[PDB]
C-alpha cells in the first residue's frame, strides 16, 4: 500500500545479488 | 495536527530525491549492471498528496523513473558488452545538476525542519491556554 | 496465497 | 450561550490562524513540486464571513441528530521558474513567522480572557 | 562602500586589458597608431573639513 | 498586481520555448 | 499532476 | 496582513533574490549569440524603489520592472554566422563579469543582513505576548 | 502612583518600536537608486524627547520627528544606468549599515527592558490589590 | 502620526 | 534638549 | 537474526 | 532498575559507544604490522542484536560480540620482515578507511538521537508526575 | 563626588572635541 | 542599597568599566594620535574594596583609571609631523591577547554577578513569605 | 589594596 | 554478567602488554 | 589506589 | 561542609580545574628552553584519588600532588647554549601536545558534566522542601 | 593544610620570580 502505512504482514526480505 | 504528517511528507519526500541523486553520482561510471543492461539514471515524482478533498497538502514521490534521456556511447568493441558497432551504452548522468539537487534538497529539507520545529512549539504552547 | 490477511 | 458570543470572534481568528499555517505549511513542503501553485487565504474577509447551522429535528429518543460535514486563493508569483512552480521561500517563509506570532498573539489574548472571568468567579 | 570602489578599479583596469590586446592585435596593421589609456578619479567626498 | 498580492485566478503556465513558432 | 522534481524539470527541452 | 517590520525585511529579502537572480541569469548568458529568436541577449538591470506607504518615513523596497541594459553591444566579426549583419559583426551581450561577480556578493550580504534584522526582531515580538499573561 | 509607570513604558516602548522601524527602513534600502518621486533614498532617524508636558517633572519618551540623516550622498560612476547626473554621478543613499545594525540591536535590548519594568510594574499592582485580603 | 511602528499592520496595504 | 539617538550623536561630530 | 552493523553489511557481497 | 525508555535508551547508548569505540580501534591501527603474539591486527567489527527479552522484537540494541572481519588480510612484499610467510609476503590489516570514518559518524548521530530521545521521555515523565497539578 | 552618590548640583556638559 | 543589592551592583558597575576600558583600548591599537597630538596611552582601572564601613569585606569600587606604564612602542616614519627629532612615531602599547581575555573574562563576571543578585532578590521574596 | 586587574598584573614582570 | 549489570565481585585487573612474554 | 588520570596513564609501559 | 553530594560534586569540579590548568601550562611552556634555575621545564601532571576516609567506598575526587614525568626530556645539538651539557646537549620539555591538548577537552567535558549534575541536586533538593506543601 | 579548609593564620603571599634570586 503506501510507502509509510501500516500493514499485518512482514515485508519480503530485501537481498542484492552481484548477478542474476 | 495535520502540520506533522504534510512536513513528515516533505522530509520524506526530500530524503527519497537525496538517496536518487546519491545513486546517480555514485554509478556516474558504472558499466553494467547485475543484467547486461546499462545503468539508466534515476529521477523521483514529486506529486501534491491531498487525501481529502481540500486541493493542496504534503508532496509524496509517486515513482522513481529512469530518464529517457539518450545512452552514452563509447567505441570499446574489446569489451563483449559492446554492440554490432563496438559501442558500449555509459549513462547519460548529469553530475552538475546532480550536485546541486544534493545542495537544493538538503535545503529543502532544513527548511521543513525549521517549520516542524516551531509548528512544535506553537502546539506545546497552545496547551497552557488558560491555565 | 501471497500477503493474505 | 453568552459565554460562546464573547469568545467567537478569538476562537475564529485563532482556527483561521491554524488553517493559514496549515495551509503555508503545505506551500512550503510542495515547494520542490513541478506545476505546484502556492494558494493562500485572505484573513480578513474569511474573518468576516465565518464571524458573519440548522439541526434537523428529532421528535424523540431513536430519531438520530443532524450529522455535520474557506476559499483559497492564489498567490500571484513573483519570479517566473521553468518547472511552473511558484511558491517564493522569502515571502512565505516570512509569512510563515507571522502566522506563528499572531498564533500565540491570539492564545495569549483568549486566554486572558478566560483566566478573567475565571478571577470573576473564584472566592 | 568600498565594494564599487573596488569594483571600478577592476573595471579601469579590464578598460587597460582590452586596450592593450588591441594594441597587441593590430601590431602587422599598416599605419596604425598605438592606444594609450588614462585615468582620472572621480569626485572627492568630504565628511568633515579640517 | 503587485508581486505577493492576492488574486482569483491561477498564474498562466510557464512556458520558454526555444525557438519561435 | 507535478512531474520530475530538480534537473529532468530544469532543462530546456522541446515541447512534445 | 504583515507587521510593518515584517513586510519592510520581506520585501528587502524578495528584492535581494530579485538582483541575484538577474545577475545569475547574466552570468549564464554571458557567451549567448542569439536569444529565443535571433536577437542578441541584452544585459537586465533591476532598479529599487522605496514604497512610498502612508508613513513615508518607513518603508520598505520594491522593484518596479526589470529594465534592458542600453550599452554599445558587443561585436565580434563573423561573417559566416547567418546573424552578422552586412559588415559581419556578429553581436554579443554587453554583460561585464566583475559587475555581476560584485552584484553577486552585494545581494547576499543584503540578505544576509536582513536575515539577521529578522532574526533579532523575532525574539522581541515572542516577547512582547507575555505582557499580558 | 504605579499606575503612571504604564504610560511611561507604553511610551517607550512606542518611541523604540518607531526607532527600531525606521532603522529597518534605512537598512533595507541601503542599495536604492530611486524614490517615488526619483530622488534618491535619504537616511532617516527620529529624534527622542522627554515626554512631559509644561510643568511635569519626569515623563517616558517621545518621537519628535523623523529628520533627513546629515552625511554626504554616496556617488557612484555609472554614467549608463538611465538614472544619473551630468556628469554621471549617480547619487545613492548615505546609510551605514553598521550604525544601522547597532541602532537596531540597541532598539531591541531597549524594547526588552520596558517589557520587564512593565511585567513587574503589573505584578506589583496585583499585590497591592491583595493589601489586606 | 506621521510615522507608522513597526509593530504596526501595513501601512501600505 | 534631546536629539538624534543612536549612530549620529555617538559619533565624533564636527569641530563646528 | 541480525549482522554486523554498518560497514560489513552494507556493501555488495559475493552470495554464500 | 532503569524502566522501559530509559533502558531503552540506555541499551541504545551503550551500543552505540561500543560501535565508535571499535570503529576508532580499526582507524587508528589500520597501519599497524604486528600484534602481541605476532598475528595481523585483523579489522573488528560489533554485532547488534534485539533485547527482545523472551517475548518482545521491542526492545534496545544490545552488543552480542565483536567478531574479527575474516576477509583475507592484504599481502605488502618484504622478505626482510621476520613476519613474513615463505613466499615474502607480511599481512597487513583490511580496514576501510572510508567506512571506519563514515561509521564513526553513523555512530556519533544515532548516540546525538538516542541522547535527544532520552531527554524528552524524562522530561515528560517528569511533567507526567505533576498529573492533576 | 563620590561616583552613585547624591548632590544637589548638576553635572556639567560633557565634550570630546577632536582639535584643541 | 541592600547590602548584598549594594555589593552586586557596585561589582557590576566595576566590571562595566573594565570591560568598556578594554573595548576602548583595543579600539585604539592602532591609533597614532589624539586631539592634542599626544599618543594615545592605554587605560587599565584600577580595583579597590568599598568596605569603608564593612570590615574587610565588601564590593569592589574603580579607584581610578590610569595609563599603563608599558613603553610606548616606535615605528620610523621620518615624515610623520609627530616624528621627533630621531624620526621615531610613538604608538600605543597596547596589547591584543590581554584586552581580549579582559574582555572575556569581565563578561564572565558580570553574567556570575547577575546571576547572584537574581539568587539574592528570589531569597528576599520568599523570605517576604515568612510564617505563610 | 589592589592594583590593575586583569592582563597588566598576571604577566610576569621585571623585580621591583 | 551481561555488560552494565551488578555483579558480586570485582572485575578484573586490566593490563595490556606490549609484547606477550 | 590511583595514578596520573590522562597521557601518563592510557599509553603502553615495559614491565616493572 | 557541603552537604554530600554538594562536597563529592564541588571537589570532582575542583579537581578537574586543576587538571586543566596543568594542562594549560604544559601547552604554554611546550618550547621553554629554561626556567628560573636554569632548569628544563618538565611536564606535570596531577594525581587523581577518592577521598572516602569515614568508613566509604567511594567519596569523590581529590589531587594527592603534582607530579613531574619521568620520560625521557628532549635532546636537542646546540652547543653555543650556556645550558649544553659537555656534549653539547640541551635538555627541552617531553611535553606532548596532542596529549595535553585531550586532557583540555576532556577535563571540560566532565568538568561540565558536574556543572550538570550539582545543577540537577540542587533542583531535587529544592523540590524536597515542598514535600507536602 | 588541607586544600578547601579553613585556617586561622592567612595564607602566605606567593611570588613569581622569572630569574633565581
Amino acid at each position: 500500500g503506501v510507502p509509510g502505512a501500516l500493514s499485518n504482514q512482514p515485508a519480503p526480505p530485501n537481498e542484492a545479488p552481484i548477478a542474476t | 495536527l495535520n502540520i506533522f504528517d504534510i512536513a513528515g511528507s516533505a522530509l520524506a519526500a526530500q530524503s527519497k530525491r537525496l538517496n536518487v541523486a546519491a545513486s546517480n553520482l555514485a554509478n556516474a561510471d558504472s558499466v553494467t549492471g547485475p543484467d547486461g543492461q546499462p545503468y539508466r539514471a534515476k529521477q523521483v515524482v514529486f506529486q501534491v498528496d491531498a487525501a481529502p478533498g481540500q486541493a493542496t497538502g504534503g508532496v509524496k514521490v509517486a515513482s522513481v523513473i529512469e530518464s529517457q534521456a539518450p545512452e552514452k556511447l563509447v567505441y570499446e568493441p574489446g569489451n563483449p558488452l559492446a554492440d554490432a558497432n563496438g559501442y558500449v551504452k555509459m549513462p547519460n548522468v548529469d553530475v552538475v545538476g546532480e550536485m546541486v539537487n544534493t545542495m537544493s534538497a538538503s535545503r529543502s529539507y532544513q527548511a521543513n525542519i525549521e517549520v516542524l520545529n516551531t509548528v512544535k512549539s506553537m502546539m506545546l504552547k497552545t496547551l497552557t491556554l488558560g491555565q | 496465497a501471497g500477503p493474505r490477511s | 450561550d453568552r459565554l460562546d458570543a464573547a469568545l467567537r470572534f478569538q476562537q475564529e481568528a485563532l482556527n483561521l490562524r491554524a488553517q493559514r499555517q496549515e495551509i503555508l505549511a503545505a506551500n512550503i513542503a510542495n515547494a520542490d513540486t513541478p506545476g505546484y501553485q502556492a494558494r493562500d487565504i485572505d484573513f480578513a474577509s474569511e474573518l468576516k464571513k465565518v464571524m458573519v447551522g440548522v439541526a434537523l429535528t428529532l421528535t424523540s429518543s431513536h430519531h438520530i441528530p443532524a450529522q455535520a460535514v474557506v476559499d483559497l486563493l492564489y498567490r500571484v508569483p513573483d519570479q517566473p521558474s521553468l518547472d511552473g512552480n511558484t511558491v517564493d521561500m522569502d515571502r512565505e517563509r516570512t509569512q510563515f513567522a507571522d502566522n506563528s506570532l499572531k498564533y500565540q498573539m491570539g492564545l495569549t489574548v483568549l486566554g486572558s480572557q478566560l483566566k478573567g472571568m475565571m478571577n470573576v468567579l473564584q472566592g | 562602500s568600498s565594494l564599487w570602489i573596488a569594483k571600478t578599479g577592476l573595471d579601469a583596469q579590464q578598460t587597460n586589458m582590452d586596450v592593450i590586446a588591441n594594441n597587441l592585435a593590430n601590431v602587422s596593421t599598416n599605419g596604425f597608431k598605438r592606444q594609450r589609456a588614462v585615468f582620472e578619479d572621480l569626485l572627492y567626498q568630504t565628511i568633515r573639513q579640517p
